RNA sequence: AGUAGUAACAAGAGGUAUACCUCUCUGCU
């Protein structure tokens, strides 16, 4: 079971295989008394075990990149986006594929424009 | 072109696996090739017996017989914890600087109860050596107060291995050494013995669809809501949580989620000692003010789990204030004892109660840990059910018949039985009704009650069609009444809805004269 | 009072709160030990419903063998296995003459399929017998495996990565006297009668959280050699399947309602006011061991009739592997003793030569009948099949007993429709009297007597038209409701943070789509998920009263940035899903509500942590096993 | 004892040798 593998490992101290070269970026301790790595390894695989904290630490405190190719790079995950919030909806009339669970369903149906 | 040949091994394994009077697999190939039918169909069943054909006799309701249900001793109580019977020691508020780990609140919720007696038996169990539970509940108590940290692991003394059961399994040894014993035989794969239905599971079901005065489960948020059917839908599902929230059926469901949760975290975690795991339930007032209660302690065993089955011993003890020795079928596996006196100030009288602690060794797999982790699914199933019903009316009225359907203040729907007739409640009752069969279908699961719903399905489905004018029949009624009947043996969830289609079927009988 | 759900039926009919006589929420049942029992009942059922056939001892592999068909008709309603292959030939040609040119275009896309398959298209699928271990394996390393033992000995023609010339290794490789496999060290040297039996065993476990079912049941897995020619015959009678419109295989979903809804909307059109119409509701009894292996080459050398002899060699291989094939007995037994306080394992090659002293009565019966089947520990099975291999040939049967019953065929005062899914069939039969739609049930019940297939009469019944169930989709009067499958858990997966919560939204829009997920129970679905989501990833919302190993910084992460409503949930955000937005990735989702600071901490390259979605920080890789 | 139900768990694999030992942290208002 996965599953039930993820909840017992999740519970452990150090669930997350990060890679070696984390400890030029984020310290050992935090500021509120948790251990971001210890000087474990993986499986034969070189690669240090550490705490979801870490990833916490990374998502408040991380180095700031710029992110200005995500619109090309994910295009159509935006373009499903901007799909629906530019759409407007209609009725429950009671008697396209993307959205075939929304506006089809068992014996109702609902009419739904587009975006433009 | 492509090519494909047979070698002469396999050549001759194909000329063995025609119909028998051929002998070559290119004749049989030609054989078939070339046929061409002359009407055998016609010939075949001239010639086949009269006695192969599929004679209807024709169903009516009021006259088939009521399902049989079986003899023996009463059916006892197998849960994982105490239903209607279990008390529960309260803190409103806590702040406790342990807050949360379950051991702290556990000890904060023990210091609020003062009258601990000295403790004796009052129920015996039938084959146990009860002084071995009853120094195990001793040995809980001083090592409780003792506890210096965030768990706490006993020590491995004498009663609490028998308790648990350590070291009854026998040795495993080679075949060839242990050959020669003449009591030596394949392990007993008798039948399980038939029971006879007791009298107080339909107490469980009444008392597990009622309301409380706490508010159980607790929801999270959804999205901003725009398109119609998502209003449809969230007034449904607002006023199914609205109702159904505060029946007992959410507190089992909460008290299943945490004991199996724990004991699947006490089970992969420290696998080696006796680790007590308490059983909390938090929950809400209707003040909003939140509260933590304690029911009992679970003592864990050895698990070491490789298959899906394999069992995990655990010894249960839960408060409870029912005296035993009024229904003492119920309490074939327990061993009860008498451990303290509280104080009961109402709105009547002030009186005083003893305090009894119910004692077993029970067992479980990984499989049925992780399946009672996942009791919020009875939550979603039922919704499944009611809101199911909606749209079944919403095909034969073409119309959202989602608000005169809620909107119903009045006794329509029936749901239960009386002394003086079938008695009607609101669609809210029967929301907490099918909670409370999804939760008990939950609990009390097996394979009878597998067998059972399956091949019951029929009947239902055919006393509907009677009922519609149909004009139904069946082939073979007493092999389906057979294969029903099969599948009640000692189940008490079984044995109960075996009665309650009993008398569905008198019900049905009797509103057509 | 006493409470009472059955009463509910009262008031509504039963097909609209049928949901509540599904026990769905509990363990399912499993089996503990052995499946020995199960298994060795399964070949002496099976020998025993063929009981009239002729033993005739194999070349070969030296099995008894046991051939049932063109053998005496049934007088009985027991379940039996002698077909007549002039019928199951006749059934052939009727349902070729009706369909005009079905064959020919399904055996020449098959033959377009052929020669563009690569031996990789074995590695998907299900676990698979290893022969070189005998154990279960993956099916990749199972094939790898046997390439490797095939490239030891003198058999390379699957060098080229085509699968028919893995095939041609498979046959090629049955002349070998000497076949050295290095088993677990000394490498041992099979015969060519232990390698032939090795090859065409089916290894036999139990089947376990099957719903339904009080007593288990035993399943098989095929072999690696047999694999292939099963996939290929599979192939063509699913290229068949998919155009018999009385064919409830292999489409689901909405496209099965509308097939119910055709049928009866059919059968029911031009109804006189004499011309009654009633309906059959019916399982089959014994549905895997009655239909011999040699009825299935007699239809696959029947519908390649006309096609080049290649193809009808190819496609008739695997019919005949399966009339010779042999069961592996499990795991034998446990023993114990409760003098001297021990227990013992046996094994299940020790079965055909040990006292019987040290069994029941049942099982000591058991072994009595099955010990004149043994062949180096496992017993021969060539009358009927097993579960799960041969399954749209058995409908392609079933849709040709259902097209015989057409009025132009018939010229009789009934005729009939209908389908047939697997072993579920549901059949209409319009007639002008009471008394001809007895008749046409007789006529189709001693027709399907005539092919082996037997249908249950316990569990059939028979109404007027209208309300009827077809492998739990329960039609009446139009509307059609859906309770084939089980409603899964909607917990998490385990594989990360962004990719749990991606298959879950997913998962939820299926359900939407397939199994009448209804708009309300999936709001509590996104409800339940998102609940178990937060406690298993420990990653609560920031504005909680909880405490577990991330609060602190999941507390500063919320305190610190600003527009909280967009950070993601692994990061205690608000929870944005909704029913019309569970096909977009949660990144997309609050793309605009971020603030930049966090956009770019989010989705920087440079981190050492790195469903169809984005990837962040939280797409990281778990602990591996140690 | 107990789980369970047509057969299993109630520890197993090993070393010196009947006794020890290696391996196979848990917070769902
Ligand atoms: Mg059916």
């Amino acid at each position: 079971n996965p599953a039930l593998r993820m909840k017992w490992m999740m519970a452990m101290k150090y669930p997350i295989s990060a890679s070696s070269r984390i400890r030029e970026m984020i310290p050992e301790k935090d500021e509120d008394g948790n251990t971001l790595w210890t000087n474990t390894k993986d499986a034969g695989s070189n690669r240090v075990l550490v705490s979801p904290n870490a990833v916490t630490w990374w998502n408040r405190a991380g180095p700031v990149s710029d992110v200005v190719h995500y619109p090309r790079v994910y295009k159509m995950y935006f373009d499903r986006l901007e799909r629906l919030t530019h759409g407007t909806f209609g009725p429950v009339k009671f008697y396209y594929v993307e959205v075939l669970h929304l506006t089809q369903g068992t014996c109702w149906e609902q009419q739904y424009t587009p975006g433009g | 072109e492509e090519e494909f040949s047979y070698p002469p091994t396999f050549q001759r394994l194909a000329n063995q696996s025609l119909p028998p009077s051929f002998k070559d697999y290119h004749q049989f190939k030609a054989y078939v090739s070339s046929f061409k039918a002359n009407g055998n169909i016609e010939a075949k069943l001239g010639a086949m017996s009269e006695k192969v054909n599929a004679q209807i006799e024709s169903f009516d309701p009021r006259t088939i017989r009521e399902l049989e249900l079986p003899e023996g001793k009463f059916c006892t109580q197998r849960s994982k914890f105490l239903l209607m019977d279990a008390m529960k020691l309260s803190v409103l508020n806590p702040a406790h600087e342990g807050e949360g780990i379950p051991m702290k609140d556990a000890k904060a919720c023990l210091d609020t109860f003062w009258g601990w007696k000295k403790a004796t038996i009052i129920k015996k169990h039938e084959k146990g050596v009860n002084t071995n539970y009853l120094m195990i509940w001793e040995q809980l108590l001083e090592s409780i107060k003792e506890m210096e940290g965030k768990f706490l692991n006993l020590k491995k003394t004498n009663h609490l291995k028998w308790g648990l059961g350590e070291g009854q399994a026998p040795e495993k040894m080679d075949f060839e050494d242990c050959k020669e014993v003449p009591d030596l035989f394949q392990y007993k794969s008798e039948p399980p013995e038939k029971r006879k239905l007791a009298s107080w599971i339909q107490s469980e079901f009444n008392k597990a669809s009622e309301l409380t005065n706490s508010n159980w489960i607790e929801f999270d948020e959804l999205g901003n809501d725009v398109a119609p059917i998502e209003h449809i839908a969230s007034r449904r599902r607002n006023f199914f949580t609205a109702e159904v929230s505060q029946c007992r059926a959410s507190e089992y469901i909460m008290k299943a989620v945490y004991i199996n949760t724990a004991l699947l975290n006490s089970s992969c975690t420290a696998m080696e000692e006796y680790q007590v795991i308490p059983i909390i339930t938090k929950c809400r007032d209707t003040s909003g003010q939140r509260r933590t209660n304690l029911y009992g302690f679970i003592i864990k065993g050895r698990s070491h789990l490789r298959n899906d089955t394999d069992v995990v011993n655990f010894i249960s003890l839960e408060f409870s204030l029912t005296d035993p020795r009024n229904e003492i079928h119920k309490w074939e596996k327990y061993c009860v004892l008498e451990i303290g006196d509280m104080e009961i100030r109402t709105s009547i009288s002030t009186i005083m109660k003893p305090v009894y602690l119910y004692v077993r060794t029970n067992g479980t797999s990984k499989i049925k840990m992780k399946w009672g982790m996942e009791m919020r699914r009875c939550l979603l199933q039922s919704l499944q059910q009611v809101e199911s019903m909606i749209e079944a009316e919403s095909a034969v009225k073409e119309k959202d018949m989602t608000e005169p359907f809620f909107r119903n203040r009045e006794n329509d729907w029936p749901i239960g039985e009386s002394p003086q007739g079938i008695e009607k409640g609101t669609i809210g009752k029967v929301c907490r009704v099918l909670l409370a069969k999804s939760v008990f279908n939950s609990i009390y699961a097996s394979a009878q009650l597998e067998g059972f719903s399956a091949e019951s399905r029929k009947l239902l489905l055919l006393i509907q069609a009677f009922r519609d004018n149909l004009d139904p029949g069946t082939f073979d009624l007493k092999g389906l009444y057979e294969a029903i009947e099969e599948c009640i043996i000692n189940d008490p969830w079984v044995l109960l809805n075996a009665s309650w289609f009993n008398s569905f079927l008198k019900a049905v009988q009797l509103s057509m004269g | 009072m006493d409470v009472n759900p059955m009463l509910i039926f009262l008031k509504v009919p039963v097909q609209n709160a049928i949901s509540t006589t599904f026990p769905y929420t509990g363990d399912p049942p499993y089996s503990h030990g052995t499946g020995t029992g199960y298994t060795m009942d399964t070949v002496i059922r099976t020998h025993d419903y063929s009981s009239r056939g002729i033993w005739k001892t194999n070349s070969e592999t030296g099995a008894q063998q046991l051939n049932p068909i063109d053998g005496p008709l049934p007088e009985d309603n027991e379940p039996s296995g002698y077909a007549q292959t002039d019928c199951v030939l006749e059934l052939i040609e009727g349902l070729d003459r009706s369909h005009p040119g079905l064959f020919e275009t399904a055996c020449q896309e098959t033959i377009d399929a052929i020669q563009q398959t690569r031996v990789d298209k074995l590695t998907q699928g299900r676990q698979t017998y290893d022969w070189t271990l005998n154990r279960n394996q993956p099916a990749a390393t199972a094939l790898a495996n046997t390439i490797e033992v095939f490239r030891k000995n003198g058999y390379k023609l699957n060098e080229s990565g085509r699968l028919i010339d893995f095939l041609k290794d498979v046959l090629l490789s049955f002349e070998n006297d000497s076949m050295e496999v290095t088993t677990h060290k000394k490498r041992v040297k099979l015969t060519k009668k232990n390698y032939l039996i090795r090859a065409l065993t089916l290894n036999t476990m139990t089947k376990d959280a099957e719903r339904g079912k009080l007593k288990r049941r035993a399943i098989a897995t095929p072999g690696m050699q047999i694999r292939g020619f099963v996939y290929f015959v599979e192939l063509l009678a699913r290229n068949i399947c998919e155009r018999l419109e009385q064919s409830g295989l292999p489409v689901g979903g909405n496209e099965k309602k509308a097939k119910l809804a055709n049928v009866i909307k059919k059968m029911m059109a031009k109804s006189t006011d004499e011309e009654l119409s009633y309906t059959i509701t019916g399982d089959n009894t014994k549905w895997n061991e009655n239909q011999n292996p040699r009825i299935f080459l007699a239809m696959v050398l029947r519908i390649t009739a006309g096609q080049p002899e290649w193809f009808r060699d190819l496609l008739a291989v695997a019919p005949i592997m399966f009339s010779n094939k042999v069961a592996r007995l499990g795991r034998g037994y446990m023993f114990e003793s409760k003098s001297m306080h021990l227990r013992t394992q046996i094994s299940a090659e020790n079965l055909s030569d040990i006292n019987l002293r040290y069994f029941n009565e049942d099982t000591k019966k058991k072994i009595e009948k099955i010990r004149h089947l043994m062949v180096e520990g496992t017993a021969s099975l060539s009358p009927g099949m097993m579960m799960g291999m041969f399954n749209m040939l058995s409908t392609v049967l079933g849709v040709s007993v259902l097209n015989l019953g057409q009025r132009e065929i018939l010229k009789r005062t009934y005729w009939w429709d209908g389908l047939q899914s697997s072993d579920d069939f549901a059949l209409i039969i319009n007639g002008h009297f009471k008394e001809d739609i007895q008749q046409g049930v007789n006529h189709f019940y001693r027709t399907c007597k005539l092919v082996g297939i037997n249908m249950s009469q316990k569990k059939s019944y028979i109404n007027k038209t209208g309300t009827f169930e077809f492998t739990s989709f329960f039609y009446r009067y139009g509307f059609v409701a859906n309770f084939s499958m089980e409603l899964p858990s909607f917990g998490v997966a385990g594989n990360n943070e962004s990719a749990d919560m991606s298959i879950g939204t997913t998962v939820i829009k299926t359900n939407m789509i397939n199994n009448d997920l209804g708009p309300a129970t999936a709001q509590m679905a996104i409800q339940l998920f998102i609940k178990d989501y937060r406690y298993t990833y420990r990653c609560h919302r920031g504005d909680t009263n909880l405490e577990t190993r991330r609060t602190k910084s999941i507390k500063r992460l919320w305190t610190e940035t600003i527009s909280k409503a967009g950070l993601l949930v692994a990061d205690g955000g608000p929870n944005p899903y909704n029913l019309r937005n569970l096909h977009i990735p949660e990144v997309c989702l609050k793309w605009s509500l971020m603030d930049p600071d966090y956009r770019g901490r989010l989705c920087n390259p440079n981190n050492p942590f790195v469903y169809d979605a984005v990837a962040t920080t939280h797409s990281w890789t778990p602990k591996r096993n140690r």
